[PDB]
C-alpha cells in the first residue's frame, strides 16, 4: 500500500482540512536586490510606455504620463487612467454617502493641526539622505532636523507638523544644502566623524525624491521575490496625512476591508455575503467572483491619486488643500535608488567584484548575464548618472494602502453600467478584492463580471485573470479568510507565534499565555489543542531559559541553584516555571498571571525574596515594556526578580538631557508633561525645592546644602 | 490673531513640480484644480467603455472537470534524473547506536563518547571500504575528517573543537572561496564576467520519497516525544480537553516521524548552541536523541557527527558550512540514484537480536543559515498542525450526536464503529485507514513540508490551493468558471523543479484527481 | 542623590549642546525630545534571547550597593562583573545571581501585593469561587459584539484616567484640579489609602 | 599600489597549502 | 627538496618532501 495524504480531502472539505495545505512551519524564503528593484521599474515603465514621455525641468530625470493616455486594446496590465472616469467614479460616491468627503477631511485637518511631528518617528526603516542608506525612522528624523539648523530652516523646535512640513516644502529652494556626513577616517583603524557637507539644489531635489529599495525576503507563500521601498522623512509627514485622510473615508464605507482587523472582518465578510444573498431577486444567481489583484501598484499612477485628493476636497480651506496635495506631487516625480549593484566574476583566476550601480553602464554590457543585459539596454533611456533610476509612474507597495482602496471601493461602488440587469458589490481591501452580481442568469452574471473588470482596466486597476475565478455565491476566500457555507475557518497561520516573546522570563510566559488564549478565542483552536500548546511552550521555555524541574537531573549552571532552590525551600508547589517549579496553567487560567496564581503556595521566605520592593534587576528604564509587547499587544505581568532586561547590542545630548528630566520630575515618564518654560528652569527650580526639603528633613548635611546651592548659582537660577 | 487663519504657501520649486505633475491635457495646476470644481462628468465611464475595444474582457470560460489536467506532466518522463535526497539529514535511514541509561541528562560529547565506547568495532574501525564517492568530493578528505571527529569525540578532554583545525579548512572547502577584489580592477579586466544563474535541474518522480512517507508513518515500539506536565484539570471542558490530548499523544507518540522530528529539533538546537558560543573555531557535534522504551528504559541515541565550520557570522542569511556522518543500515548500491550526493563507506556490521547487518557513514557537506538553524528548533509546531485539524474533525462529530466521540472516532464503541479515512491505494484499489493513523499521515505530510521547505514549495502550495479550491466547488456544484486556466497551472507547475516534496506532491495530486474524476459519475 | 542630581546636570550643561537645547525647548516640547531613541530594534527577539541566556553575563543589572549582598563568585559560580557599561552604565550579571536571590538574599515586605494588585487576585477570587456545570456539545451560535475584556472598577475616559492616576499617586505636581477630581474623590481616597505603605 | 598589485599580476600567485592536504588531494600534480 | 605539485584550476601549490615521493 502506497500512502497518500491527499486522500484526506476525500473524506473532507478542503476548507475543513485546509491549515494543512499551507507549509506554515518551514523556513520562509530568504535571500542582490538591485536585478529585482531593476525589474520593477522596467516592467512599471513598461505598462505606461505609450503615455506621454517628457523631461522633467525642476530635477532633469525623464518622466512618463499615462493619465488619459491611450486606451489599452489588449488584455495586458494599463496604466492608462481617464482622470474624468475617476471623478465619475468619485462623485457617486459621494451622492451615495451624505457629506462623507466634507465630514472626513474636515476631521483629517483637525488631527493634522494637533499633530507633532515626533509622530513621524513611528514607522518602519526610512531613507535617510544625509548618508544615503536606511536608518531607523527616528534618527532619520533626528539627522534631518539637526541638518536643517545649519541652512535657516525650522520648525520642529515649533512643534506641529505643520510648521516642519512648511519648512520642508521650503528647504526645495535654498541655493544650497549644509548637513553632516559620516567620515570613516583612516588613522590602521577607520573611525567615523561627522563633516560638514554641500550639495546643490538639484541633488538634494533628487535625493528627496529618491525611494530606497529592499527585498522583501520575510515573504511566505510566494516564490518570486518583490521589492518594498523604503521613503525619506521628507515625504512622510505629507503620505501620513493623505492616509489617515483616505482612513477617514474608507472607515464608513461598507465596501473597505480596512482599517478593521480580527473578528471585525470575518462580521464585515458574513454580513455582506448575507446581504447580497438577501438582496437576490427570484431565481436569479448571485455569483462569487474571488479576485487577487496584480500589478496593484505598478499600475497607480500618482496624477489619479492628485485628482482624487483634489476632489475629496472639494470645500475645504485652500492651504489644507495645498498641503494634502504635496504628497501625490512627490510621488509623482519620485526617483528609485538601485540595491547595491550586480556582481562580476572570473573563474580562471579566481577572482569576484561587486559593480556598484553607478558604474552599471561602465562595463560593456556583453559582459553581464544576457537576462541583465537586456534589463540595462531596457533601462538605459530612465538611468540617471548618479545611479538612481528615473520611476514617474506607477507605486512602490505598501505608500497609499487607504487611499488605493478608496479608489477600488469607488470603482466597486458604481454598481450598473448601461442600466443593465444586474448589479455588483463586494469588498476591496489593500490589493484583494472579493465581488458579487447578482443577475437573472450565469451569462448576465459573467456580463456584469466583465463590464466591472473593463471599468477597473479605466483607473488603472487590473484584475489578475490567472490568480481569480469565480463561482456561485456562498463559498469563496478573502485575505486568505475561507468562506463556505456560512463556515469561516480563521485559516490557521498563527502557529510561527508560540515561541518565547524575548523580553524577559515574566513577560514572555504572559505573552505567551495571552497568545494562547486569544487563539482559542479566535482562531477555534481546540482545548486538546490549548493544552498541547501551553505544553510545547513550557518545554520551549524552560529550554531557552536553562531553567527545568529541579528534580529532573539535568545540569547547568543555573539548574545546580534551581537544584539547591528545590529542597532549600518547602512549599514546593509555588515555585516559578523559571525556578524549575511545576507547571500549574491549564485552560481556565490563562487570563491570570502566574505570580499571583502561585500566591498562595508559595514560602513566605520564597515570596519575600522573589517579591522584594528593591531588585537589581529589576530597573524603572527598564519599564517602558511592561505595557505593549512589540504589533503593540498588551500584556498583564507582575514586578519581581524575573523582571529584568538583556543587555544592549546630539545623541547622547538628547538622550541624557530625557534621562535626567525623567529622573527629576519622575511623573514625566508616564504622562506628557506641561509648561510653557525653559526644561533647564524647571529642573533647577525642582532640584532647588528638593534640596531643601533634604536638608529640612536631615537627609543633606550643611556642606552638602552649601555645595549645591553653589552649583545651583554657577547655573544661574537662584 | 483669530481673524487670519492658518498660513501655508507653496514655495517655487514644489509649485513648479505641482505644475508638471498634471495629468495629460493639463498646463497648470490650477486648471486642473478648476477642471476638478466646476466640470461634472454624468457618464463618462460609459463614454470611455462605448469606444473602448471589445478585444479586452475576463474570456469567462466555464470549468468542467475535463479542463482540469494532470499538474506537471514532465515527472512522469523518463529521460529526466531521479531527483535526489536534499535533507538535511536521513529519515527512515538513521540507525540509532543506543546506549541504556539510568536517565542522567549529559553532554552530547560524553554521550557520543560512550554510545562509541559500547561498540568497539565501529568506533575503532581505520580501514573504510569506499562503497561510492559521489561526484566531487574527496574520499581521503571525508575519512580522514571522520577519524579526526571520532578521535575528538574518544578523547579524555571534554572540549569538543577539532584538534587539527587545518586539514578541515580543506575538507569542508572553506579555502576554495574567490578573493575579492575593487571595483576599478574589475572595470578595467575583460575576462571578468557575471556567474549565468544557476536554474535547478528538472528531475523525475523518485521512488524513496514514497518509501519514507509510508515508513516514517507506522508505529514504532520506541518513542521520543516527551512533552511537560500542565496543572490539575478541574473544569469538565479541560477534562475532555486531557482525554483527547491522550489520545492523540497515545498514537503520535510512537509514530517514526516523531522520532525524526524530535531529532531535527535536538541538532538544530545543538548546532545554534555551539554557533553562538563557538565563532571561528571548528566543531564537533553528535546527532543525538533520547528515546524512552515501553518499559520505561531511557537509551541515548547516537545517529552520527557532525562537523562544524566557521560560524563568525555578523548577519543572519550568511551560510555556514557543517559536514554530515550519519550511521545506516542500508547498502545505497540498492538504489543509487537516490544517493548521488553522498560518499560512503562501509565502517562494519552489528547484531540487533542475532540477525547480522551492515553499518555504512554517509559523509555529505552541506550548508545552512541562522533562519533554519531557528526553524529547526521551531519544526516542532508539526504536532500542532496535527491536532488543531483532527480536533476540528472530533469536534464536527460531537456536533452531530451530544456526547463525546474522541473515544468513538480512535476506537469505536458500541453504538458508532470507528471512524476510516481514505489513506493509501494499492493496484488502482483505495485503502481506508484508522484514526489514529490518517492522523499519522497528517503530522508526517506537515514534517516533510518542513524538512523539504523552500522557495518551491511555498511557490507551489500557495498556487495549487487555486485548483484544490476549484475542485472542492466542483464538488459541491457551484459551477465555479475560471478566467485564463493555462495561466494557473503554467504558474503551478513553474515550482516542480527538484524539490522531492514538490514532486511527490504533484504525483499525489494527479492520483487523486483522478480518483475525483472516475468517482464523479456519481 | 540630589547633589549627584545637580552633579549630573552642571556636568551634562558644561557641554554646549545640552546648554542650548535644554535653554531652548519648552516642558511642552520634552515629549519630542525623548522619542529620538535610535530605534535599533532587535530584528528577533526569539536568536537574541537565546543567544543572551548562552552568554557569560547577559544581566544588565543597575549600579547599586546590592551586588555587595552576593559574591562575585559564589560556590565556584560567576554571578556578576565588576566591568563598567557602556549601553547602561551599570554592571553586568548572570540569571545565576537572580536563582540564588530567588533561594537566599534578604527578605521582602508581603503586605504590598494584598491591595497594590487588587485586580489579578480579584481574577483568580472569581476564578476559584466559580461553579463548573455541564457541556454542551451541539452547535453554538454567536454574535459579534463591541465587549468589555476585563471588568472595570470605575470605568472612566483615558483623560480623566490619567487624571486621576496622577492626583493619586503623583501628589506634586497637581495644579488646579479639574472637575474630575470630585466625582472620582472616593475612588481617589480609597486608593491612595491602599497604596499608601509600599515601596513599588 | 593595490592596482599595481593586479597590473603586474603578482596577485596572481597560487597558494601554498600543507603537504598533507596536497597528498590528500589528486587533483594536484 | 623533492619536487612540486600544482592545480590550476584551484591554484594552489604544494612542496611534495624527498621522503614522501612515494605516497
Amino acid at each position: 500500500m502506497n500512502i497518500n495524504p491527499y486522500f484526506l480531502f476525500i473524506d473532507v472539505p478542503i476548507q475543513a482540512a485546509i491549515s494543512t495545505t499551507f507549509p506554515y512551519t518551514g523556513v520562509p524564503p530568504y535571500s542582490t536586490g538591485t536585478g529585482y528593484t531593476i525589474d520593477t521599474v522596467i516592467r512599471t515603465h513598461e505598462y505606461s510606455n505609450k503615455g506621454k514621455q517628457y523631461i522633467s525641468d525642476v530635477t532633469g530625470c525623464t518622466m512618463v504620463d499615462p493619465t488619459n493616455g491611450p486606451l489599452p486594446e489588449d488584455n495586458e496590465p494599463s496604466a492608462y487612467a481617464q482622470l474624468d472616469c475617476v471623478l465619475e467614479a468619485l462623485d457617486r460616491m459621494d451622492e451615495e454617502h451624505p457629506g462623507l468627503f466634507q465630514a472626513a477631511s474636515q476631521n483629517a485637518m483637525e488631527t493634522l493641526m494637533v499633530t507633532t511631528v515626533d509622530k513621524l518617528t513611528q514607522g518602519r526603516q526610512t531613507f535617510d539622505w544625509t548618508v544615503c542608506r536606511n536608518q531607523p525612522a527616528a534618527t532619520a528624523l533626528n539627522t534631518t532636523i539637526t541638518s536643517f539648523r545649519l541652512n535657516d530652516l525650522n520648525g520642529a523646535d515649533k512643534g506641529g507638523l505643520i510648521p516642519f512640513c512648511q519648512d520642508i516644502i521650503d528647504s526645495l529652494d535654498r541655493p544650497e544644502m549644509t548637513f553632516f556626513s559620516v567620515k570613516n577616517i583612516k588613522k590602521i583603524k577607520r573611525i567615523p566623524m561627522k563633516v560638514k557637507d554641500k550639495i546643490t539644489k538639484v541633488e538634494y531635489i533628487k535625493r528627496a525624491l529618491s525611494l530606497n529599495t529592499m527585498t522583501k525576503d520575510a515573504e511566505r507563500g510566494k516564490l518570486k521575490r518583490r521589492a518594498i521601498a523604503t521613503a525619506g522623512i521628507q515625504i512622510r509627514g505629507f503620505v501620513l496625512v493623505v492616509e489617515n485622510l483616505a482612513k477617514n473615508i474608507c472607515e464608513n464605507l461598507e465596501q473597505s476591508g480596512l482599517p478593521v482587523g480580527g473578528n471585525e472582518k470575518k462580521a464585515k465578510l458574513s454580513n455582506a455575503v448575507a446581504k447580497m444573498l438577501s438582496n437576490c431577486p427570484p431565481g436569479g444567481i448571485s455569483m462569487t467572483v474571488t479576485g487577487d489583484n496584480t500589478k496593484w501598484n505598478e499600475c497607480l499612477n500618482p496624477r489619479i491619486f492628485l485628482a482624487m485628493t483634489e476632489r475629496i476636497t472639494r470645500d475645504s480651506p485652500i492651504w489644507f488643500r495645498d498641503f494634502c496635495s504635496i504628497a501625490p506631487v512627490l510621488f509623482s516625480n519620485k526617483i528609485a535608488r538601485l540595491g547595491k549593484g550586480f556582481m562580476i566574476t572570473s573563474k580562471t583566476k579566481r577572482l569576484k567584484a561587486q559593480i556598484p550601480c553607478p558604474d552599471l553602464f561602465s562595463i560593456p554590457l556583453e559582459r553581464y548575464n544576457e537576462e541583465t543585459r537586456a534589463k540595462l539596454k531596457k533601462l538605459k533611456p530612465f538611468f540617471n548618472e548618479e545611479g538612481t533610476a528615473s520611476l514617474s509612474p506607477g507605486m512602490m507597495m505598501g505608500m497609499f494602502n487607504m487611499l488605493s482602496t478608496v479608489l477600488g471601493v469607488a470603482a466597486l461602488g458604481i454598481k450598473n453600467i448601461g442600466n443593465k440587469e444586474y448589479l455588483w458589490d463586494g469588498l476591496q481591501s489593500s490589493d484583494d478584492f472579493a465581488l458579487f452580481v447578482n443577475a437573472k442568469d450565469e451569462e448576465t452574471c459573467m456580463e456584469g463580471i466583465n463590464d466591472f473588470y473593463r471599468t477597473c482596466k479605466l483607473l488603472g486597476i487590473n484584475m489578475s485573470k490567472k490568480k481569480s475565478y469565480c463561482n456561485e455565491t456562498g463559498m469563496f476566500e478573502f485575505t486568505s479568510m475561507f468562506y463556505r457555507d456560512g463556515f469561516v475557518s480563521n485559516f490557521a497561520m498563527e502557529l510561527p507565534s508560540f515561541g518565547v516573546a524575548g523580553v524577559n522570563e515574566s513577560a514572555d510566559m504572559a505573552i505567551g499565555m495571552t497568545i494562547i488564549k486569544n487563539n482559542m478565542i479566535n482562531n477555534g483552536m481546540g482545548p486538546a489543542t490549548a493544552q498541547t500548546a501551553i505544553q510545547l511552550f513550557i518545554a520551549d521555555y524552560r529550554y531557552t531559559y536553562k531553567c527545568h524541574r529541579g528534580d529532573s537531573k539535568v545540569e547547568g549552571k543555573r539548574m545546580k541553584i534551581i537544584k539547591e532552590l528545590w529542597e532549600n525551600t518547602k512549599g514546593r508547589d509555588g515555585l516559578l516555571v523559571a525556578d524549575g517549579g511545576p507547571n500549574i496553567y491549564n485552560l481556565r487560567n490563562l487570563h491570570i498571571p502566574e505570580i499571583v496564581l502561585k500566591y498562595n503556595l508559595m514560602d513566605p521566605e520564597y515570596k519575600g525574596r522573589l517579591l522584594h520592593p528593591q531588585n537589581p534587576f529589576v530597573g524603572h528604564l527598564s519599564i517602558e515594556g511592561i505595557k505593549e509587547a512589540d504589533k503593540k499587544m498588551d500584556y498583564d505581568a507582575v514586578s519581581g526578580t524575573h523582571s529584568w532586561r538583556t543587555k544592549r547590542n546630539e545623541e547622547q545630548c538628547y538622550a541624557k538631557c530625557c534621562n535626567l528630566f525623567e529622573a527629576c520630575f519622575n511623573s514625566a515618564s508616564y504622562r506628557k508633561p506641561v509648561g510653557q518654560h525653559s526644561m533647564l528652569e524647571a529642573m533647577a527650580h525642582r532640584l532647588r525645592m528638593d534640596a531643601r526639603l533634604d536638608y529640612e528633613s536631615g537627609r543633606m548635611s550643611k556642606d552638602d546644602f552649601e555645595k549645591a546651592m553653589a552649583h545651583l548659582g554657577e547655573i544661574g537660577y537662584i | 490673531d483669530v481673524e487670519k487663519g492658518i498660513d501655508f504657501k507653496l514655495g517655487q520649486t514644489i509649485s513648479r513640480l505641482r505644475d508638471i505633475s498634471v495629468p495629460a491635457g493639463f498646463s497648470n495646476f490650477e486648471g486642473m484644480r478648476s477642471y476638478i470644481d466646476n466640470i461634472d462628468p454624468k457618464g463618462a465611464i460609459e463614454r470611455n467603455l462605448a469606444r473602448m475595444s471589445p478585444l479586452v474582457s475576463v474570456t469567462p470560460k466555464k470549468l468542467t472537470w475535463e479542463d482540469l489536467r494532470p499538474i506537471g506532466p514532465h515527472i512522469y518522463n523518463h529521460e529526466l534524473p531521479e531527483v535526489p535526497y536534499n535533507a538535511f539529514l536521513l529519515m527512515s535511514d538513521e540507525l540509532g547506536l543506543a546506549n541504556m541509561t539510568e536517565g542522567k541528562s549529559k553532554k552530547p560529547k560524553t554521550l557520543a563518547k560512550e554510545c562509541l565506547e559500547k561498540y568497539s568495532t565501529l568506533r575503532d574501525q581505520t580501514d573504510p571500504i569506499l562503497i561510492m564517492k559521489s561526484e566531487k568530493a574527496n574520499e581521503n578528505f571525508l575519512w580522514k575528517l571522520w577519524r579526526d571527529c571520532v578521535n575528538t569525540i574518544s578523547n579524555e578532554e571534554m572540549s569538543n573543537e577539532l584538534q587539527k583545525t587545518n586539514y578541515a579548512k580543506w575538507a569542508t572547502g572553506d579555502g576554495l572561496t574567490y578573493q575579492k577584489i575593487m571595483k576599478e580592477v574589475a572595470i578595467d579586466d575583460e575576462t571578468m564576467c557575471q556567474e549565468e544563474p544557476k536554474i535547478p535541474n528538472k528531475c523525475r518522480v523518485a521512488a524513496w520519497v514514497q518509501t519514507e512517507m509510508n515508513l516514517l508513518s507506522t508505529l514504532t515500539s520506541k518513542r521520543a516525544l516527551d512533552l511537560p506536565e500542565i496543572g490539575p484539570d478541574v473544569a469538565p471542558v479541560e477534562h475532555v480537553g486531557s482525554e483527547r490530548r491522550k489520545y492523540f499523544v497515545n498514537e503520535i507518540n510512537y509514530c517514526k516521524a516523531s522520532t525524526v522530528m524530535m531529532k531535527y529539533v535536538l541538532f538544530h538546537t545543538s548546532l545554534l548552541n555551539e554557533s553562538n558560543a563557538s565563532m571561528g573555531k571548528y566543531k564537533v557535534i553528535p546527532i543525538t536523541n533520547r528515546v524512552v522504551n515501553e518499559k520505561g528504559e531511557s537509551f541515548d541515541m547516537l545517529y552520527g557527527l557532525a562537523v562544524k565550520g566557521q560560524s563568525h557570522l555578523r548577519g543572519d542569511t550568511d551560510v555556514v558550512t557543517v559536514v554530515t556522518f550519519e550511521f545506516s543500515s542500508t547498502d545505497p548500491r540498492v538504489d543509487s540514484g537516490k544517493w548521488p550526493k553522498y560518499t560512503v563507506f562501509r565502517i562494519g556490521s552489528l547484531f540487533v537480536s542475532g540477525r547480522e547487518k551492515s553499518v555504512y557513514l554517509y559523509c555529505r557537506v552541506n550548508g545552512t543559515n541562522k533562519i533554519q538553524m531557528k526553524w529547526g528548533m521551531e519544526a516542532r509546531r508539526c504536532l500542532l498542525q496535527s491536532m488543531q485539524q483532527m480536533e476540528a474533525i472530533v469536534e464536527q462529530e460531537s456536533s452531530i450526536q451530544g456526547y463525546d466521540m474522541t473515544k468513538a472516532c480512535f476506537k469505536g464503541d458500541r453504538v458508532n464503529s470507528p471512524k476510516t479515512f481514505s489513506i493509501g491505494t494499492q493496484e488502482g484499489k483505495l485503502v481506508k485507514g484508522s484514526f489514529g493513523k490518517a492522523l499519522r499521515v497528517i503530522f508526517t505530510k506537515c514534517l516533510m513540508h518542513y524538512v523539504f521547505g523552500n522557495a518551491q514549495l511555498e511557490g507551489f502550495s500557495a498556487e495549487s490551493r487555486r485548483l484544490l479550491l476549484l475542485i472542492q466547488a466542483l464538488k459541491d456544484r457551484k459551477g465555479p468558471w475560471v478566467f485564463d486556466l493555462e495561466g494557473m497551472y503554467s504558474g503551478i507547475e513553474e515550482c516542480i523543479s527538484n524539490n522531492p516534496w514538490v514532486i511527490q506532491s504533484a504525483y499525489w495530486f494527479n492520483e487523486w484527481l483522478g480518483f475525483e474524476k472516475e468517482g464523479s459519475k456519481v | 542623590m540630589t547633589l549627584a542630581k545637580i552633579e549630573l546636570l552642571k556636568q551634562l550643561l558644561r557641554d554646549n549642546e545640552a546648554k542650548t537645547v535644554l535653554k531652548q525647548t519648552t516642558v511642552d516640547q520634552y515629549n519630542i525630545i525623548r522619542k529620538f531613541n535610535t530605534s535599533r530594534i532587535e530584528k528577533n527577539p526569539s536568536l537574541r534571547m537565546k543567544w543572551a541566556m548562552c552568554s557569560n553575563f547577559p544581566l544588565a543589572l543597575t549600579k547599586g550597593d546590592m551586588a555587595n549582598r552576593i559574591p562575585l563568585e559564589y560556590k565556584g559560580i560567576q554571578l556578576k562583573t565588576n566591568a563598567e557599561d557602556i549601553g547602561t552604565k551599570g554592571q553586568m550579571c548572570s540569571i545565576a545571581a537572580v536563582t540564588w536571590w530567588n533561594t537566599y538574599g534578604p527578605i521582602g515586605d508581603t503586605e504590598g501585593f494584598e491591595r497594590v494588585y487588587e485586580s489579578f487576585f480579584l481574577r483568580k477570587m472569581r476564578l476559584d469561587n466559580a461553579t463548573w456545570g455541564r457541556i454542551t456539545f451541539g452547535p453554538v451560535e454567536r454574535v459579534r459584539k463591541r465587549v468589555l475584556l476585563n471588568p472595570l472598577t470605575k470605568e472612566m475616559p483615558p483623560d480623566e484616567a490619567s487624571n486621576v492616576i496622577m492626583e493619586i499617586l503623583f501628589p506634586k505636581e497637581a495644579g488646579i484640579p479639574r472637575e474630575s477630581t470630585w466625582i472620582h474623590r472616593e475612588l481617589i481616597k480609597e486608593k491612595r489609602e491602599k497604596l499608601k505603605g509600599t515601596m513599588i
